[PDB]
């Protein structure tokens, strides 16, 4: 959506990026898990602080 | 002559009342009125027209 | 979820949320200060079959 | 005087909504208890016929 969440500014949503990393490079099957691991971290703490 | 009603059944689904008999009723007065027009205005034309 | 409900076209369910507790220095007014409450609903309405 | 923070039961609310024109705004319009039907229509027939 754009510009609209719920209960005025009281809460709000996101969806995490992948941090400072590149899709092409990647599917090397590896490197792949851990940042997925890392980034999803990062999605829980997100969550937490909500 | 004749009187129908088809109803898609989602609508019966989100309705809140009956309409079944309603329905009904609507048909017979249809029935009744269509016979009393037919027959008023057979007599006063084909009399003496 | 899952919670159903029966009869009517669409469905709704109303929300709310936190609040602020102040203490209360004995000696003055109750009516001094309410923010209240924010109050919002969010809508859903059903697909055909 | 009015008094503010008047606790608004109904009102938009929301976020983004901006707004907040009047109340109810947010509210369920509810009538599940009744149903009005056309009128019956008399008849000529049999009688005269």
């Amino acid at each position: 959506e754009s510009k609209y969440n719920e209960n005025i500014e009281g809460l709000g949503t996101a969806t995490v990026i992948e941090t400072t990393q590149n899709k092409a490079a990647l599917t090397d099957q590896v490197a792949l898990g851990k940042e997925i691991i890392a980034a999803l971290t990062k999605a829980r703490a997100a969550l937490t602080k909500n | 002559l004749t009187a129908d009603v088809l109803i898609y059944d989602i609508e019966d689904a989100m309705n809140h009342y009956d309409v079944r008999s309603e329905y009904t009723s609507q048909l017979g007065e249809s029935l009744a009125m269509a016979a009393d027009g037919a027959v008023l205005a057979e007599i006063a034309g084909l009399c003496n027209v | 979820m899952v919670r159903s409900i029966s009869s009517g076209k669409s469905a709704q369910f109303p929300v709310l949320g936190r609040t602020q507790a102040a203490y209360l220095a004995p000696g003055e007014n109750l009516d001094d200060k309410r923010k209240d409450i924010k109050h919002t609903e969010k809508v859903i309405t059903i697909d055909g079959l | 005087a009015s008094m503010t923070g008047g606790q608004q039961m109904g009102t938009n609310q929301g976020k983004g909504v901006v707004a907040a024109g009047d109340k109810l705004a947010l509210f369920l319009k509810v009538f599940g208890g009744e149903v009005l039907t056309a009128f019956a229509r008399t008849s000529v027939t049999t009688s005269r016929h």
